[PDB]
């Protein structure tokens, strides 16, 4: 069943676990003038759940420069009241002689005529490490995925 | 109280910008600790500590936030108590006994694995009765079985019983065959797994037979593990 | 109970427990109560495809042996199956006809246990009677023997 944090929320992203063992649902509301992010996160085998935040966020695999193994990286996007900022940051243990991912932030700029907006999705390109941040208004940047320094952005809708 | 192991370095200084922890884990009355001591070899004061670990076969997290109130200014080592319990939720690790660890700061997060002890994972009701023990062996598919061998033990079946007595491993019945002594033991996992044990003491043999019976026998090698350990120790 | 494969003998080596061989194990049943079939061991390799015929333990249930017979090349050939309980290792017919006995020897206080078991080989047949096992702690040992069949 759905948890009471999320009534009346944007539904906008369901995530499982590798084994379908956790469940994650998100959704975002405009409380008081921002975006405020819910998440709920359920445990099947357990049967319990808990309330948590935020919106655009997705996970890589990248292999950093002298190591054999890929760092399983979790981006994610905020505007929050210090404003918009984006982090990239290792997930769970390095694999064994790997050398840690240090974790990055880096500010999203939201410009004046930007007045309300904030992220609401992300995709990084495997291929080329970058990520690729679209507002609501219709603005993308694109962040270095290792470094997240900025590396364009325009509107596009 | 049982076999603790000595602390052992789990995150040294150079790999986490000057973090250095070291740790055990304990077992007193019921309650499961992670014992630690974190150093700052940084030029920088460290604050803002938290830790957390990755699901694990045991369900093992931390009961509380880590008790780390004041800055830890360079040069400085603290010993720090981390309560467990197992209430978490359970991935089935490899190996069984490995737990993922990330330690944050205010300069960054950090990352290290280390292998929990199961001898802190015996509950302190894991005395079967008689009656009990027999039946569950016999219920258990023989196939479950498996031996292993407490190399070089000379202790006596009573120092042997009195021991494992300590770390929640309960003698049910003593056997004398021949000037052999068979021990016939159980404990009780956290998760409520039970193992039961055979142990084969024989004159001018250096080393005991352990055998084991468990519905999960992948748990068994580690309960070997341990059981030497705290023969050893 | 239902076994998941068929079995292809059974014989009650006591006065609870039913020895049950299917086409790749021995599994002991004691009747007694809610106690379901337990593996004893695996079918060695040289049984494969035989027509079993006898299943024999000791009076300790720590030696097993299983028989069985073929037709090959127009002879009869008789495999066995030596299990080992406590040691867990299982020999393929060194005495495929043999029984065990206890027996006092004329001026001893304690029953050596006997392992008798007869063979024909290259050599021919021949019957083998043994001490197994340290004699009791006054007694004299048994005189390994051997006969032909």
């Amino acid at each position: 069943d759905r948890h009471s944090s999320l009534a009346g929320c944007q539904i906008i992203n369901y995530r499982t676990d590798a084994k379908q063992k956790w469940l994650l649902l998100t959704g975002i509301s405009a409380q008081q003038n921002r975006v405020v992010g819910a998440m709920q996160l359920y445990s099947v085998d357990r049967k319990v759940s808990q309330p948590i935040e935020g919106h655009a966020a997705s996970f890589a695999q990248f292999k950093m420069e002298g190591n054999a193994e890929e760092s399983t990286l979790f981006c994610f996007a905020v505007r929050g009241q210090a404003g918009g900022k984006l982090h990239i940051i290792e997930v769970g243990t390095p694999p064994t002689g790997n050398q840690p991912f240090p974790k990055k932030a880096v500010d999203v700029f939201f410009p004046p005529e930007a007045q309300n907006d904030f992220p609401v999705a992300m995709q990084i390109s495997e291929k080329h490490d970058v990520v690729f941040l679209i507002t609501k208004y219709g603005y993308i940047h694109l962040y270095d995925l290792e470094t997240g320094t900025c590396i364009y952005m325009n509107r596009i809708s | 109280g049982g076999y603790v192991a000595p602390k052992a370095v789990w995150l040294p200084a150079v790999k986490a910008k000057g973090l250095e922890i070291s740790g055990t884990f304990t077992h007193r009355q019921g309650h499961i600790y992670m014992e630690m001591n974190f150093t700052n070899k940084a030029l920088q004061h460290m604050t803002d500590f938290a830790i957390q670990f990755n699901k694990n076969s045991f369900g093992v997290i931390p009961s509380t936030p880590l008790a780390i109130h004041t800055p830890l200014m360079p040069n400085q080592s603290i010993d720090v108590s981390l309560p467990l319990n197992t209430l978490g939720p359970v991935m089935k690790m490899e190996p069984l006994n490995n737990l993922q660890v990330a330690v944050k700061n205010n300069i960054d997060v950090f990352y290290f694995s280390c292998l929990i002890p199961l001898n802190v994972l015996f509950v302190e009701d894991g005395k079967m009765e008689r009656q009990v023990f027999l039946a569950t062996w016999k219920d258990i598919p023989n196939e479950n079985e498996l031996q292993f061998q407490i190399k070089e033990c000379h202790l006596n079946a009573d120092t042997v019983s009195s021991k494992l007595q300590n770390n929640n491993v309960y003698t049910i019945a003593k056997r004398n065959v021949e000037g052999q002594d068979m021990l016939y033991q159980s404990l009780k996992l956290t998760n409520g797994i039970w193992i039961l044990a055979e142990l084969r003491i024989q004159p001018g043999n250096p080393n005991y037979t352990l055998s084991l019976k468990c519905r999960a026998p992948e748990v068994s090698q580690y309960i070997y593990q341990v059981y030497d350990s705290i023969l050893k120790n």
